[PDB]
């Protein structure tokens, strides 16, 4: 049914606005929310069916020291949507605190579009992890979120933070909020800068203004994602039907995303699902094997020889997926999306479970290690301690992300018919 | 057949058969099993045709 | 003196009751046609105090 | 029939100058009662058929201290009407004294138009409630009508005296106001001057001439209250029919107000019901829930889908209105008026019995009782001794005003089968 979207940090706002934007160039209306004459869809997935016939999106603004927030202010999609949602530190502890005090007027934010809203089917989250202002905010207002409503899902969009060498604090602040993220959250969709920064290098010579690009990469991702559910398809036309297949348990929810042309400034349907397939087309970077794989396809496609396409690639046998009980590569097919102009026709997006992320999470845990063995990097504030005296959730954050990465290598094993 | 395909018409009107009858919007089906949850699940040999229409015809 | 009176109101209120509610079940028979009984019921008030089978 | 209206107090005598000035307006009259050439309608529910083919409104004047009457001299719409009706404190007391001791001339005042008139139907006050110079004498003169005709109905147009701080006497002004309001009148339309003064700034950046742009909204909603009746309607062409369906019980008299434009300076049925249902365009400002509400549209609309738009209001199901015997929001549909041009055409009007201004009402009692309590805002005067030595109306007044908190909230609940 209908799904309210949140958006907090000034890279989640950033991201919000271009997805609000993008969607908006998608579809046939104006930046006052008019109707085009030429429109049909589905377009109760996100806008409210406001009062002038007005499509307003439904989207909760959160924000700390406003600066784009300004820039967001003076612009004619501040006529697209409005629904005076805008209320008023950079560490997690700091934004832990300021959201501690504040949380029921921001609840009363949430509950005046849920009560403005008929129906509910989940909150989707546009957090930046280890975002100054997002962090510690997000994962307070995650954990009331989940509090308040056990009958609604919960996706976050998250960015792996590290530019590979900064800031002392931000492994801390991406533990804690990893923790959240793991017991707080019920599907994850993890984004690499580094992956992105160096696909941006790769197919232009841009590294400058990375965030801006950024920006379009993670809007035409979130655009693809819901395609389905925009445009009159026929499977996963909710959130919930596509979180279910996904998932075999309900820690392994962390979702990888690739995407079939990488430079986007006749084919056939095994080619692009087996470029699909291909990691160096994965957007985000012993044994590492994928659990399932779900995959959409949007563009001209000619639909009569996708099982010939399924044997090829079948027979081309390109993963050894799994041990313990089966999952699949899994196909969707979707239209190209009308009322706008289309280039670069053939465009797929996969979303996919792995245990390759199992490595970053080793990754940001071996740098949480030596900076907690070296300890002249905590960086002691009185927020901190506050918080927490001992220092104890970073320990419990500690044990879980040890039992999160023994699940993933266990699932790894042919035996996960015992639990590890 | 062009009697046919201007005072009524023939491809047109066998696509929404196609939608609602053969299942082929999944959307229609989805909140007609949301909407009449307890008219289904409790039974409707004790009920009249013209609730379940009259409410099907909001539902779509 | 109020022994007629809310005598009075008192029966004639359970027979008006009475043939109201005989006024919605003859026209349930029969089925908009059945905006008069949901207009007569708006938002459903006293759909449901005595009702039978 | 015949319907004879009053007015007392400045604020009084500026609506009902208003009201005359746009039903002037409205009919194709001179303002000198001349019929123009291109009249049709009912022109007798408040308009004396004069001598010289005038259309002389049937208006009482009443005054004290006059200021604005001399502004209301100088003026065109003087030769209208002028049926030499004119007949010269700022507390209740005050006023109740001065009433007192000329009664009987402005009864022959009343007496002349009673006589004047073949039929009579009602008495619609004008009256400012703690108007200074209204309190006290409108309280008296109303007192006064109701006991000499009891066969007539008597409504009143009244507005919550409070800008939210000022005057310390101004509660029990208000206060004695609304026991003689209960007790002494039938139908109660009440107007709250902080709701319209914040619609006001809302729709305009006007705050400084708000009585002048209150004056044009009172005038509307007073001129759309009677369309039915000046033009040719069907249901509700007398006071009384309008006022029999609104009151299941005689002290549940309490009319509220809303308007389906806000701002005044294509859509269909469902529509403008919604939104004449929704409490933000209520112009008048634990569960509160509606006893029955009516409603009247006036403007371009179809009229064959009005059942289907019943049938969707009915289910989108917005209020749980009642418990005990059954109400109903009630529609009634009107052709939008001619003999003047028509701008913003889809206009509705909604007359509504609401508990909710048992909050109003607790809010003014608290009032009183911190001024009661404190005992230094009384402001003694020999007037208020003379007329009262224990000041015992007082007790009266809040009695009653607490019998009538009962009666609400008793109604609200789903037993009032037992009085309370």
């Amino acid at each position: 049914r209908e799904i309210i979207t949140l958006q907090l940090g000034q890279c989640g706002n950033q991201i919000g606005f271009e997805f609000w934007k993008q969607l908006c160039a998608e579809h046939g209306i104006s930046p006052e929310g008019i109707v085009e004459e030429f429109a049909t869809d589905r377009k109760d997935v996100f806008f409210y069916q406001a009062d002038d016939e007005h499509y307003i999106p439904r989207a909760v603004l959160l924000d700390l020291e406003p600066r784009v927030i300004h820039s967001i202010l003076n612009s004619p999609y501040a006529k697209l949507y409005n629904p005076e949602n805008i209320y008023l530190g950079n560490n997690w502890a700091s934004g832990f605190s300021q959201g501690e005090k504040i949380h029921e007027d921001i609840f009363d934010i949430i509950d005046r579009e849920a009560d403005g809203s008929d129906s509910l089917e989940g909150f989707v989250l546009c957090h930046s992890i280890a975002g100054g202002t997002g962090s510690g905010l997000g994962s307070y207002l995650l954990e009331r979120l989940n509090d308040r409503y056990p009958k609604k899902l919960v996706q976050t969009y998250s960015v792996f933070p590290n530019q590979d060498e900064d800031v002392v604090v931000q492994p801390y602040n991406s533990l804690l909020t990893l923790k959240r993220l793991t017991q707080n959250a019920d599907c994850v969709v993890v984004l690499d800068n580094t992956a992105l920064n160096r696909i941006a290098t790769d197919r232009l010579h841009i590294q400058n203004p990375s965030f801006s690009q950024i920006n379009q990469l993670v809007s035409t991702i979130m655009s693809a994602s819901t395609t389905t559910l925009r445009y009159p398809g026929y499977m996963n036309n909710d959130l919930i039907g596509l979180i279910a297949s996904l998932i075999p348990t309900p820690r392994l929810h962390f979702l990888m995303t690739g995407y079939t042309p990488l430079t986007t400034d006749k084919t056939t349907v095994l080619d692009v699902m087996r470029r699909l397939l291909q990691p160096k087309n994965v957007m985000v970077s012993t044994n590492h094997c994928y659990i399932a794989i779900l995959n959409i396809i949007q563009g001209e496609v000619d639909p009569t020889q996708v099982h010939k396409s399924l044997q090829r690639i079948r027979e081309r046998k390109l993963a050894n997926f799994i041990p313990w009980g089966p999952a699949s590569i899994q196909v969707a097919l979707s239209r190209k999306s009308p009322y706008l102009p289309s280039a670069h026709r053939v465009s797929g997006l996969m979303m996919a479970n792995h245990t390759s992320i199992s490595s970053l999470f080793e990754r940001t845990c071996r740098q949480y290690d030596k900076l907690r063995k070296r300890e002249a990097f905590l960086e002691q504030f009185r927020k901190e301690d506050m918080f927490k005296d001992n220092f104890d959730e970073m320990d419990t954050s500690r044990e879980i992300v040890q039992q999160l990465i023994d699940e993933y290598h266990a699932a790894t094993r042919p035996d996960y018919i015992s639990w590890g | 057949l062009d009697v046919l395909n201007k005072k009524y018409s023939l491809l047109d009107h066998m696509q929404a058969m196609r939608r609602y009858l053969l299942l082929g919007q999944g959307d229609f089906i989805r909140h007609l099993m949301d909407l009449l949850k307890p008219e289904l699940v409790r039974p409707a040999t004790t009920l009249y045709q013209h609730n379940l229409t009259g409410i099907l015809e909001t539902a779509v | 003196l109020v022994s007629g009176f809310e005598a009075t109101i008192n029966k004639f209120d359970k027979n008006f009751s009475a043939h109201l509610l005989d006024l919605l079940a003859r026209l349930s028979i029969y089925s908009g046609m059945a905006s008069v009984i949901s207009r007569l019921d708006f938002n459903g008030f006293y759909t449901e105090r005595l009702e039978r089978l």
